[PDB]
C-alpha cells in the first residue's frame, strides 16, 4: 500500500480531501463553505492577537 | 368535451419549461431516490437500466460543461415513455398491504 | 400519517401507560425535589 | 465424549441465604 | 412460605425500575433534612459559647 | 358439519383398570387390524446415585438378548416370525418397553412383554459383550453438538442434584458395573405399583386386563427395607459453562431459566408464548423440558462465530417484548399453532399408547383433548403478559456454550438483558 | 446574567469570558458537521444521483 493508506490519521485524511468522490458537476454555490471554515481561522487569529492588549 | 384539450395544453407548457428535455432527459429519469423508487429501480430489465444510466451521465457531463443538446434532439412531450412507473405502483400497493397487515 | 389509527396500536398504547405515568411521577418529584419548589414541597409532612 | 461432564463444586462461595433451605426457591431469589 | 423483610421490599418496590427511581427520589428529600439537622446540631454543641448566633 | 371443539367429542375414552398388586391397565380401542402395546415404568436417572449411574442404560442394551423361558435368540427369533417390531427406551425420569404388532397376536404379546420385565437372563458373558460395546460407543466422539450442549446445560442448571448426571454415565462406571449392581437396581425399582401396562390400536379392554392377571400378576408390589435410595432435593442454580474449540464450524448455544413442572396449570399458556417466537442463522427453537417439581424452559441455537451477539440480542428483546408489551392478535395465531400441534401429534397407535403411558405416569390420569382445548381458550394476551412475567422477567438463567465462542456475551451482560430499563 | 441590579462590570468580563471559549465549540461542531456529511457525500444541481460520474 502507499502510505496514503498506512495508519489511521493518514487515511482519514484521506478519505476527507484526498480521494473523496465529488460530484463532477457542482458549481460555484460551493465553495463557500470552505470560505466560512477560513473566515474561522482568520478571526481566531487576529482575535487571539488583539487579546493581549485589550 | 374540451376541457381536455384545455389541461392537457396547460400540461405541456409547464413541460417546456422544466427543460429536462433539454438535456436529453425523460421525466422518470428525474425522481429523487427513496425507498420505493430504490426499489422499483431495481426490478427493473437490463436494457431499461442500462439506457436509463447513460442518459443520466450524458445529462450530468452537458451539466459539468454548461451546454445542452441540439434542438433537433429535445424530448418532445407527445412521445415520451413513463417506463418506471409501472414497477413503482406495484412497489407501493405491496408496501400499503403490509402496513394494513400491521394494525390489525 | 393515517396509518397508526388501528387495533393493534391502540392494544399498544395500552400496554404502556403505567409506565409512562410511573415515569411521570419521577420527572415531577425530582423536579420539585431538585429545585426546592416550596408549591409541592409544602405539602409532604 | 461429553457425558463424562461435572461441575466443580463452589461450596465455599455460595451464599448461606440459600444454604438455609427452609423457604421455596423463588421467594429466597427474592430476598436476595 | 417465609414473608420475609427483604422479599416485599424487592417486589414491591425494586422489581419495576420507575418505581426504584421513584423510590430514590423520596429517600434522598428526608436523608437530607434529617442529615442536615444532625450535622448542624453536632457543630454547634463542639464549640457553644463561641458562635455569634447565641452572644447575639 | 361439527366445528372442530365439536369433533373433540367423538375422540373415544381410555379405560383404566387395577390388578391386586397395583399395576394399572390403560387401553384405547380404535377399531384396527394392527395395535401397538407396552410397559411405561417409573424409573430414570434421576433415582441413581454416583455408585450406580448410568445401570438402566446398561440394563437397556441387554434386555432383549434372552429370558429363562427363552434363551439367547430365541426371543428375537419368535418376535421375527410374527412381523412384529420390539423397541425401548430410557430417559431422565422414564423407562419404556413397547411392541408393534397384528391385533391377532395380543395372547403371545402380553406372554412376551411379561417374559422380558421379569425373567430377563443376566448372563455374565452377555454382561461383558454389553460392557466392551458401550465402551466403544463411549470411546470415538459418537455424539452430536446438540446432545452435548443439552447435558452440559442439565449439569450446570441442576449442580449438586440428582438431575445434574447424565442417562449414560461415565464411563469409569461402565468398566465397574457388576452383576450384584443390576439386580440390586431391579430388585429395587422394578415394582408393580410403578408400573402400566398400555394398548392402543384394535385391543378390548377385558381381554388386555385377563391377559394382564395371567402374565404380570406376579409381580411383587411389597417395597422392602425402604431399599430405595436416599437422593438430594430439587435446586436451580443460574451459571454457565463454556467448552471452547475455535476449529468446530459454528457454535452452538443454549439458555435456559427455571419452568414449573408438569403438574402446574400454568404450562398451557407458555406454551402459547413459545408458538409466538418460534434472519440471522442457520438455526434456532425454543423448548420446554418438564420433570415433576422443576423444568427448563429456552431456547437453542447456532450462529456463525461472528453473529452470536446480536442473535443472544434478538432472543432477549424478544423475551422482553412479550413480557411487557403482548397483543391479542399474536396471541391468536399462537394459540391456532398450538391447536394444530396438539392434533398432529396424536395419529397413529404408536403416539396415542405412549400417550397414555406417559400421562398415567406424570398426571395420573389422561387428559382428553377437550379438556386442552377448554385450557387453550382462556389464555389472553393478558394472561401471556401476566406469566411470561412470572417466570422470565428478571431471572437469572442457566447458559451453555460449545464452539468457537468468543462473542458469547459475558455472564453479566446476558443477564442485564432479562430486564428494561425503560419499564 | 447581570450579576448585580445593572448592566456593569461584573457583566462585561462575562461577555468577554464567554466570546472567548465560543469559537472552538464552533470548530469542534464544524468537524461532526463534516463527518456526517462524508458518510453521504455531496448533493448536485441536478438533484439526480452522481455515483455514475464521480471525480
Ligand atoms: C473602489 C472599489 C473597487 C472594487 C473593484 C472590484 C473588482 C472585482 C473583480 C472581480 C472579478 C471576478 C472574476 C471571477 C472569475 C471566475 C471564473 C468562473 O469560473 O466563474 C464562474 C462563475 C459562475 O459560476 P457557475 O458555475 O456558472 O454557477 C453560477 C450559476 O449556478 C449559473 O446559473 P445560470 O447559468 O442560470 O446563470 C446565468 C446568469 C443568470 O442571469 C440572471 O439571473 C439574470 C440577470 C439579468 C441582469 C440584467 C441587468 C440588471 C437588471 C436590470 C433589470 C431591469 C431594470 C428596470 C428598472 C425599471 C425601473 C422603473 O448568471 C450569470 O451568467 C452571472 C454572470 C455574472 C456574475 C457577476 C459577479 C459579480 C461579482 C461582484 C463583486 C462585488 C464586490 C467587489 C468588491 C467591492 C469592494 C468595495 O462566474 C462566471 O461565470 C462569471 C465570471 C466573471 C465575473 C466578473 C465579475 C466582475 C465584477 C466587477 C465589479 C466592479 C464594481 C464593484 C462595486 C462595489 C460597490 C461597493
Ligand atoms: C466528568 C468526569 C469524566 C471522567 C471520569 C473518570 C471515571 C469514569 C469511569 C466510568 C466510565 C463509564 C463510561 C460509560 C458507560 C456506559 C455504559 C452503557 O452505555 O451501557 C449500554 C447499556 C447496555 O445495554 P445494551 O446491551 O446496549 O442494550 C440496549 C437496549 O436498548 C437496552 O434498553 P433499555 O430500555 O434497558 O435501556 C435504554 C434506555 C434506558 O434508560 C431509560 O429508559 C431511563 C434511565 C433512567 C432515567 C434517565 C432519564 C434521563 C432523561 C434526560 C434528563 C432529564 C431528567 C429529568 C429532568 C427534566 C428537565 C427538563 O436508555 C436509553 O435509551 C438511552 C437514553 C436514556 C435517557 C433518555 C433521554 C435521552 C436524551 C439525553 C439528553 C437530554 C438533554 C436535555 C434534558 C432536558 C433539558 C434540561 O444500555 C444502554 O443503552 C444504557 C443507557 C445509558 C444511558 C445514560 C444516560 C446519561 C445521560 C443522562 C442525561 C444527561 C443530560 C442532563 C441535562 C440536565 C437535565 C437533567
Ligand atoms: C436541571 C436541573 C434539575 C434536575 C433534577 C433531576 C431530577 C431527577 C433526579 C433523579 C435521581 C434518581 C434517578 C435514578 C435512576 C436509576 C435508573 C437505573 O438504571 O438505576 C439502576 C442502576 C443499575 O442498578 P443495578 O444494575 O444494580 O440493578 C438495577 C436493576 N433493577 C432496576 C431491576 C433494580 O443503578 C445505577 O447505577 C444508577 C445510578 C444513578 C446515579 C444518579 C446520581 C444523581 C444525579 C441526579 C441528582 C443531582 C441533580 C442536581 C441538580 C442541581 C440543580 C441546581
Ligand atoms: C541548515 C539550513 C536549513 C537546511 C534545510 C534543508 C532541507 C530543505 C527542505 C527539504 C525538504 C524535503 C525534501 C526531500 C523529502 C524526501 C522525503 C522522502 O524521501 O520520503 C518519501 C517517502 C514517501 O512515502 P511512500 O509513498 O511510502 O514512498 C514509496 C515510494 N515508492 O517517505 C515518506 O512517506 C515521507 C517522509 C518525509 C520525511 C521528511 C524529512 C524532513 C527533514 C527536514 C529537516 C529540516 C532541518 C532544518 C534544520 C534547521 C537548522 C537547525
Ligand atoms: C461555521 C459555519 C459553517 C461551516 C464552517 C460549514 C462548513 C461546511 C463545508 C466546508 C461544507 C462542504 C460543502 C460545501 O462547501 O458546500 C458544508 C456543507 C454543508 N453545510 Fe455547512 N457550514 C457551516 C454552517 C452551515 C449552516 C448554517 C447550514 C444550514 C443551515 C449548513 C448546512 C450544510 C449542508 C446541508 C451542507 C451539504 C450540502 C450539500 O453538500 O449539498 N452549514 N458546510
Ligand atoms: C467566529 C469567530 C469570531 C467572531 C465572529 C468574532 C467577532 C467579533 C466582533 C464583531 C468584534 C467587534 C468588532 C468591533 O468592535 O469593531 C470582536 C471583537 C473582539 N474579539 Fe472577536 N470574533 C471571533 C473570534 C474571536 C476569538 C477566538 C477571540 C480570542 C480572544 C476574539 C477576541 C476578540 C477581542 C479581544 C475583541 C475586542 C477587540 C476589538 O473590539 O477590536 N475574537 N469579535
Ligand atoms: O471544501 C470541501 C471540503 C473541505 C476541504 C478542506 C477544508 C479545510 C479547512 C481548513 C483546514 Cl485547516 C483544512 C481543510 C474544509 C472543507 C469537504 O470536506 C467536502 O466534502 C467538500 C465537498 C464539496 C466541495 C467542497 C468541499
Amino acid at each position: 500500500t502507499p502510505m496514503r493508506k498506512s495508519n489511521p490519521i493518514m487515511k482519514m485524511i484521506n478519505h476527507s480531501l484526498i480521494d473523496l468522490p465529488t460530484p463532477s458537476n457542482i458549481s460555484m454555490w460551493w465553495n463557500f463553505g470552505s470560505l466560512l471554515a477560513f473566515c474561522l481561522i482568520l478571526q481566531i487569529i487576529t482575535g487571539l492577537f488583539l487579546a493581549m492588549h485589550y | 368535451s374540451a376541457s381536455g384539450k384545455w389541461l392537457d395544453g396547460i400540461r405541456k407548457w409547464y413541460y417546456n419549461a422544466a427543460g429536462f428535455n433539454k438535456l436529453g432527459l425523460l421525466r422518470d429519469d428525474t425522481m429523487y431516490e427513496d425507498e420505493d423508487v430504490k426499489e422499483a429501480i431495481r426490478r427493473l430489465p437490463d436494457n431499461l437500466y442500462n439506457d436509463r444510466m447513460f442518459r443520466i451521465k450524458r445529462a450530468l457531463d452537458l451539466n459539468l460543461k454548461h451546454q445542452i443538446l441540439p434542438k433537433e434532439q429535445w424530448t418532445k412531450y407527445e412521445e415520451e415513455n413513463f417506463y418506471l412507473e409501472p414497477y413503482l405502483k406495484e412497489v407501493i400497493r405491496e408496501r400499503k398491504e403490509r402496513e394494513e397487515w400491521a394494525k390489525k | 400519517m393515517t396509518r397508526f389509527l388501528g387495533p393493534r396500536y391502540r392494544q399498544l398504547v395500552k400496554n404502556w401507560i403505567p409506565t409512562a405515568y410511573t415515569w411521570g411521577a419521577v420527572g415531577t418529584l425530582g423536579l420539585a425535589w431538585a429545585a426546592d419548589w416550596r408549591l409541592i414541597l409544602d405539602w409532604v409532612p | 465424549s461429553h457425558t463424562d461432564v461435572k461441575v466443580p463444586d463452589f461450596y465455599d462461595y455460595r451464599r448461606l441465604e440459600v444454604l438455609d433451605s427452609t423457604k421455596s426457591s423463588r421467594e429466597s431469589s427474592e430476598a436476595r | 412460605a417465609a414473608v420475609a423483610f427483604t422479599s416485599k421490599l424487592y417486589s414491591l418496590l425494586f422489581r419495576r425500575t420507575s418505581t426504584f427511581a421513584l423510590t430514590i427520589v423520596v429517600g434522598v428529600l428526608f436523608f437530607e433534612r434529617a442529615f442536615d439537622q444532625g450535622a448542624d446540631a453536632i457543630y454547634d454543641h463542639i464549640n457553644e459559647g463561641k458562635l455569634w448566633k447565641h452572644i447575639k | 358439519t361439527a366445528t372442530f371443539a365439536q369433533a373433540l367429542q367423538f375422540v373415544p375414552e381410555t379405560q383404566v383398570s387395577l390388578l391386586d398388586n397395583g399395576l394399572r391397565v390403560a387401553s384405547e380401542q380404535s377399531s384396527q387390524p394392527t395395535c401397538t402395546v407396552g410397559v411405561w415404568i417409573d424409573v430414570g436417572s434421576r433415582f441413581e446415585t454416583e455408585k450406580n449411574n448410568g445401570a438402566g442404560y446398561f440394563l437397556e442394551h441387554l434386555a432383549f438378548k434372552g429370558t429363562k423361558n427363552r434363551p439367547g435368540s430365541a426371543l428375537e427369533k419368535e418376535v421375527e416370525s410374527m412381523g412384529a417390531h420390539l423397541n425401548a427406551y430410557s430417559t431422565r425420569e422414564h423407562t419404556a418397553y413397547y411392541i408393534k404388532a397384528l391385533s391377532k397376536d395380543l395372547p403371545k404379546v402380553v406372554e412376551l412383554l411379561g417374559d422380558i420385565v421379569q425373567n430377563c437372563s443376566l448372563e455374565d458373558s452377555q454382561i461383558e459383550k454389553e460392557r466392551d460395546v458401550i465402551l466403544r460407543e463411549m470411546q470415538e466422539n459418537d455424539a452430536s453438538m446438540r446432545d452435548v450442549v443439552f447435558d452440559y446445560l442439565h449439569a450446570t442448571a441442576f449442580q449438586g442434584t440428582p438431575l445434574a448426571q447424565t442417562v449414560e454415565g461415565p464411563s469409569e462406571n461402565v468398566r465397574k458395573l457388576s452383576r450384584a449392581d443390576l439386580t440390586e437396581y431391579l430388585s429395587t425399582h422394578y415394582k408393580a405399583p410403578r408400573m402400566v401396562l398400555a394398548a392402543a390400536g384394535g385391543v378390548e379392554h377385558q381381554q388386555l386386563l385377563d391377559l394382564a392377571q395371567k402374565h404380570l400378576g406376579d409381580i411383587p408390589w411389597t417395597y422392602a427395607e425402604d431399599t430405595m435410595p436416599a437422593l438430594t432435593p430439587c435446586r436451580f442454580t443460574g451459571s454457565e459453562i463454556r467448552h471452547r474449540d475455535d476449529a468446530l464450524p459454528f457454535a452452538h448455544v443454549a439458555i435456559a431459566v427455571e419452568g414449573p413442572g408438569w403438574a402446574s396449570p400454568d404450562n398451557v399458556a407458555l406454551q402459547v408464548a413459545n408458538a409466538i417466537i418460534g434472519k440471522l442463522c442457520q438455526s434456532f427453537q425454543t423448548f420446554s423440558i418438564c420433570y415433576a417439581d422443576t423444568g427448563l424452559l429456552g431456547a437453542h441455537f447456532v450462529c456463525d462465530r461472528m453473529k452470536i451477539d446480536d442473535m443472544m440480542f434478538v432472543l432477549q428483546g424478544q423475551w422482553m417484548r412479550l413480557c411487557t408489551s403482548a397483543t391479542e392478535s399474536e396471541v391468536a395465531r399462537g394459540k391456532n399453532i398450538l391447536r394444530n400441534a396438539l392434533v398432529s401429534h396424536l395419529d397413529g397407535t404408536t403416539p396415542v399408547c405412549e400417550d397414555i403411558g406417559r400421562s398415567l405416569l406424570t398426571y395420573g390420569r389422561r387428559i382428553p383433548l377437550a379438556e386442552w382445548e377448554s385450557r387453550i381458550a382462556e389464555v389472553d394476551a393478558s394472561v401471556v403478559r401476566e406469566i411470561c412475567s412470572k417466570y422470565i422477567y428478571d431471572q437469572c438463567p442457566a447458559v451453555a456454550g460449545y464452539g468457537p465462542i468468543e462473542q458469547l456475551p459475558d455472564y453479566n451482560r446476558i443477564r442485564s438483558g432479562m430486564f428494561w430499563l425503560r419499564f | 446574567i447581570w450579576g448585580g441590579y445593572s448592566i456593569g462590570n461584573p457583566t462585561l468580563s462575562r461577555f468577554f469570558t464567554l466570546h472567548f471559549i465560543l469559537p472552538f465549540i464552533i470548530t469542534a461542531l464544524t468537524m461532526v458537521h463534516l463527518l456526517f456529511l462524508h458518510e453521504t457525500g455531496s448533493n448536485n444541481p441536478c438533484g439526480i444521483s452522481s455515483d455514475s460520474d464521480k471525480i
